[PDB]
RNA sequence: CGAUGUUGGAUCAGGACACCCAAAUGGUGCAACCGCUAUUAAAGGUUCGUUUGUUCAACGAUUAAAGUCCUACGUGAUCUGAG
């Protein structure tokens, strides 16, 4: 067997499309480095078990835990957020933590997976056993020879209604049961808002890969340094 | 409130939009030099440059095939653009097509035209606008200070 | 974000909290100037035909960052000297409410789990 | 005579254009490079800090907004305002502009000469500058007078202190009465016929006019507004940026006119400043690359801890 | 609503001969250096285009009758040579077009 | 009377002071607290609901206070038509 190399960049450097001069995504990008230096945060997917340590002075200790998927990421550069969903004493709890908080003691993965989707919102209206995590369990350690396996599991759903309109095509998710809890004639009727020239608009597409290229540069320089 | 919105309302709406960009499209990669109004025009011009991007990708590439299947409508004009238009253009990265202002239509709605074409044509060349000689009168006092320029510096 | 008529859920032992009702307990005003009330901000309900005060502990609408969202508004009874009715409270409640302690030390003497 | 219109681009030959673009280059890059000395070219008398006395503010451009946290824990957001050409171009005397405080003007960032009229390029060539983009007035006393000419740097403000911005707000262009002022709209499906966000009533019956006060809908945003009180947290040397609590009126890219706080709070505070203005050359010492406010969490600091 | 009164042809003259009104002038008119006509600036001469359009479509209009299927395109670059004239060893491998009339000033072979 | 369109709400409010609150003050059967009464001041403010077409009134919750009145009992070439 063999093992290929692939590198990780983190979504928040992904700089926003617009109209910014780049100076000031370099002065962000170099004060997410320094904090990096002092705050190992590490590769982490939607889906993934994340365990957080911030600092709340009102706690008998100072340090407080807290356990749960990572919903979704979102947010760019010095201010990027993850959101965790964990549910106790049958309550579901909902955490929009941020990355570069000087609060935050560590940041550690229990378990490293990517599911189906990019955004897993759809917990929210899903069975409680797919959002219930034991508080303390074990990390687990994986090879890097794994390329980050996805994790297939299909998910039940609550009956409606929903937080959002799940089966409108402008989500694409693919990780729910929709045969259990629709019928064809809602499926045909949630494909009135199918718009199949999205995907071939040549024109709405992003293409950083210039801009992924240059700020690798600055993430070695800056270890080397 | 317009701001930041870089696309333009064409035809019944969103879809429409793409279909009438769809058959200028087509036309313009079976003929290499169309005319249509200047605004219309304006916006063929951003996917005829990326178009020639998917088709030096390659004739294996899955993506750039379907994406060639979408906007060719005609089906004889996909192994022209692998087999024509990509290996005509190896050497430049965006000059790919041309744009000029045409009088206006000779009729009632006195439309403002626009030429789209390729370059490297099989057609007679434009009327491009050719700038002075450097043997003109300001031309030749400019390149007095630049043969100083270059004697000292 | 909790307003004028919104059904709610109680989260302590209470006979009154407990009882099942053919009409949910519903609000009737927010104490706060403002007709939305926050998590910490004093209410008062419509519990089995008679009016109650009661504390906010969790809402659904999202708030400042690092500050924990239910999925179901829970609100504490109360009485009018704030000693709360009920004798534990078993949903968990935010760590943020400790920061009041001249007026909430009675409702968070009996709270069990902090997040 | 009616003589054809011209644009620079209009005779030059394609052997020429290169040329003329290198020619003007060169020389806005000698021009600046030459004012770098503010100390070493005769400037004028400079005296001691007194009460009452007014600094000379800058012409910045705005570039975003980025998060700050502070040791309490607290979240703030900051405006970058970057200072990329900034020379006092000309002085007005006490008696001439205002008859209590003597004026200076300051130019904002570089623009092309081949756009700018006739004038406005003949008055930057006799001071030896290139064209600039915004030119502001600032209203300085006669103790802190500045030789023209003279290069200003973000240095010029120090963290911790109070400062207002003034540019031009995002236009909206013509915006209903409902959007510019603030109006409630008719009911929206109880029978209403036609009317769902129009003002309404605009008088009375008895005065069979309309008050001159009367709000209606028109141009709203395009226009100059002030933002007092900003404090400032950090500031960068080398690419001489500036930081800003809150929001700053403006959009991203547009240049913002700084001058220190006028409240009645933030009131001679300015003796632990520059005076008139940092000059990098008198020090002879080279400042550190981030200045920070005291209460500020560096990027380089350890992680929070509330024991 | 209705108009109160009639408007005076004294009012009507003002509003219909203000200068915003007024057509403006055009001080970008210059005399086309191939032809002598008249063109804009930032426009291409409409004679010296009417040129070229008219030989374009005799052009395609050949190429028409080399193509019978409304489906047939080559896949091959195309070259387009006049009378008095044959291929290159560069122009060799791409489909032909054949014109009897003299080739164009204009038109410039490569 | 060869037409001055008529209650209540919705929107927007202009004004008066014979002031409901906010500020200053005299008197008291004013110790303090809570009140009663009088002088001065109109820049700002004067809530959300159940029943009734309702203005009005009753009732629930609250507020520093939920003022009185004029303006074609403002305002249908802006809307509503329950009466
Ligand atoms: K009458
Ligand atoms: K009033
Ligand atoms: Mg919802
Ligand atoms: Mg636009
Ligand atoms: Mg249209
Ligand atoms: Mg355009
Ligand atoms: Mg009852
Ligand atoms: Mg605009
Ligand atoms: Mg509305
Ligand atoms: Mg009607
Ligand atoms: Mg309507
Ligand atoms: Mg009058
Ligand atoms: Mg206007
Ligand atoms: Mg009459
Ligand atoms: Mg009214
Ligand atoms: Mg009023
Ligand atoms: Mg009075
Ligand atoms: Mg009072
Ligand atoms: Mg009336
Ligand atoms: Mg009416
Ligand atoms: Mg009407
Ligand atoms: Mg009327
Ligand atoms: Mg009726
Ligand atoms: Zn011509």
């Amino acid at each position: 067997p063999q093992r290929p190399e692939t590198r990780f960049l983190s979504p928040e450097f992904i700089p926003p499309r617009g109209r910014t001069n780049p100076l000031k995504f370099q002065i962000e990008r170099k004060d997410m480095l320094e904090r990096r230096k002092i705050l190992h945060i590490p590769e982490f997917y939607v889906g993934s078990i994340l365990r957080v340590t911030t600092a709340d002075p009102y706690a008998s200790a100072k340090t407080s835990q807290f356990l749960g998927i990572c919903i979704q990421r979102s947010g760019s550069g010095l201010g990027a957020t993850f959101i965790l969903r964990n549910t106790i004493e049958g309550q579901g709890v909902e955490i929009c933590f941020e990355l570069y908080n000087p609060r935050i003691q560590e940041i550690q993965v229990v378990k490293l997976e990517k599911r189906l989707d990019n955004s897993l919102l759809y917990l929210r209206d899903a069975l409680p056993e797919y959002s219930t995590f034991d508080v303390n369990m074990k990390p687990i350690t994986q090879e890097f020879n794994q390329e980050v396996p996805v994790n297939q599991l299909k998910v039940k759903m609550k009956p409606k209604p929903w937080s959002k309109r799940w089966e409108r095509p402008k989500f694409n998710i693919k990780g729910i049961r929709f045969d259990l809890c629709l019928t064809e004639e809602q499926m045909r009727e949630a494909q009135k808002w199918s718009q199949p020239w999205l995907e071939f608009d040549m024109m709405r597409e992003y293409d950083t890969s210039k801009i992924e290229a240059a700020i690798w540069d600055e993430i070695e320089a800056s270890k080397n340094s | 409130i317009s701001h930041g919105r870089v696309f333009r309302r064409l035809g019944l709406g969103p879809e429409s939009r793409i279909h009438l960009l769809q058959n200028l499209l087509t036309g313009l990669v079976r003929h290499e030099r169309i005319e249509a109004s200047w605004a219309r025009v304006d916006e063929l011009r951003g996917y005829a440059e990326k178009l020639i991007d998917y088709g030096k990708l390659g004739d294996t590439n899955e993506r750039a095939m379907r994406m060639a299947d979408f906007w060719l409508t005609e089906k004889d004009l996909i192994p022209k653009l692998f087999q024509v238009l990509a290996p005509r253009f190896q050497g430049q990265n965006g000059g790919y097509t041309r744009m000029l202002q045409i009088p206006n239509r000779n009729e009632q709605d006195r439309a403002k035209m626009a030429v789209i074409e390729y370059k490297g044509n099989c057609l007679p060349p434009l009327p491009l606008p050719r700038r002075d000689s450097n043997l003109t009168l300001l031309n030749q006092l400019l390149q007095g200070l630049r043969q100083d320029q270059e004697a000292s510096s | 974000a909790i307003q004028k008529m919104t059904r709610v859920r109680v989260v302590d032992n209470s006979a009154l909290g407990t009882t099942p009702y053919h009409r949910p307990p519903r609000c009737i005003h927010v104490y706060n100037k403002t007709g939305v009330g926050k998590v910490g901000d004093r209410i008062l309900l419509a519990i089995r035909g008679q009016k109650k005060k009661a504390l906010i502990v969790g809402h659904r609408m999202p708030g400042p960052r690092m500050t924990p969202r239910f999925d179901s508004n829970n609100v504490v009874l109360l009485e009018d000297n704030g000693n709360p009715v009920g004798t534990r409270i078993k949903t968990p409640i935010p760590s943020s409410l400790r920061q009041r302690e001249g007026e909430f030390s009675k409702v968070l003497a009996i709270a069990q789990n902090f997040v | 005579h009616g003589k054809s219109v011209t644009w620079w681009d209009e005779h030059l030959s394609e052997e020429n254009v290169p040329f003329v673009k290198q020619l003007v280059s060169d020389e806005n890059k000698a021009q600046l490079a030459s004012k770098l000395c503010p100390l070493k070219d005769e400037p004028w008398p400079i005296h001691p800090w007194e009460p009452g006395s007014s600094r000379v503010g800058l012409i910045a451009l705005k570039l975003g907004m980025m998060p700050l946290w502070t040791k309490d824990g607290q979240k703030h957001v900051v405006t970058l305002l970057q200072v990329q050409d900034c020379h006092v171009l000309k002085y007005t005397p006490k008696e001439n502009h205002n008859g209590r405080m003597a004026a200076l003007t300051v130019g904002g960032k570089t623009v092309s000469h081949f756009h700018k009229s006739a004038s406005i390029l003949e008055f930057y060539q006799e001071l030896g500058l290139p064209p600039k983009q915004k030119v502001k007035i600032f209203n300085v006393t006669e103790n802190a007078v500045i030789k023209p000419g003279t290069p200003l740097y973000a240095a010029h403000f120090r963290p911790g202190q109070y400062v207002d911005v003034t540019a031009k707000t995002i236009g909206k262009g013509f915006q209903g009465v409902m959007r510019r002022w603030g109006f409630k709209g008719q009911p929206a499906t109880h029978g209403q016929t036609k009317t769902h966000r129009r003002p309404g009533a605009i008088s009375t019956g008895d005065v069979a006019r309309v008050w001159p006060g009367t709000k209606m809908p028109g141009q709203l945003g395009n226009i100059d507004r002030t933002a007092f009180g900003l404090k400032v947290w950090r500031i960068n040397t080398k690419h001489n940026i500036i930081y800003v609590n809150g929001s700053v009126p403006g959009h991203k890219n547009c240049l913002v006119k700084i001058k220190d706080s006028k409240l009645p709070a933030y009131k001679d505070f300015c003796k632990n400043l520059p005076f008139p203005t940092y000059f990098p050359d008198g020090d002879e010492e080279a400042l550190p690359e981030d200045l920070y406010d005291e209460n500020v969490c560096q990027p380089g600091a350890p992680s929070i801890t509330f024991t | 609503a209705a108009p109160k009164n009639r408007r005076s042809i004294e009012v009507n003259r003002c509003r219909r001969r203000n200068p915003q009104k007024l057509i403006k002038v055009k001080n970008n008119i210059d005399v086309c250096p191939e032809c002598g006509h008249l063109k804009q600036k930032h426009i291409l001469c409409g004679y010296c285009y009417e040129k070229v359009r008219k030989e374009t479509a005799e052009i395609r209009r050949q190429m028409g009758k080399q193509e019978g299927g409304p489906f047939r395109a080559p896949t091959t670059e195309t070259v387009v040579l006049y009378s008095g004239e044959t291929p290159s060893e560069q122009d060799q491998g791409k489909r032909i077009i054949e014109r009897e009339r003299k080739r164009p000033s204009w038109f410039t072979q490569n």
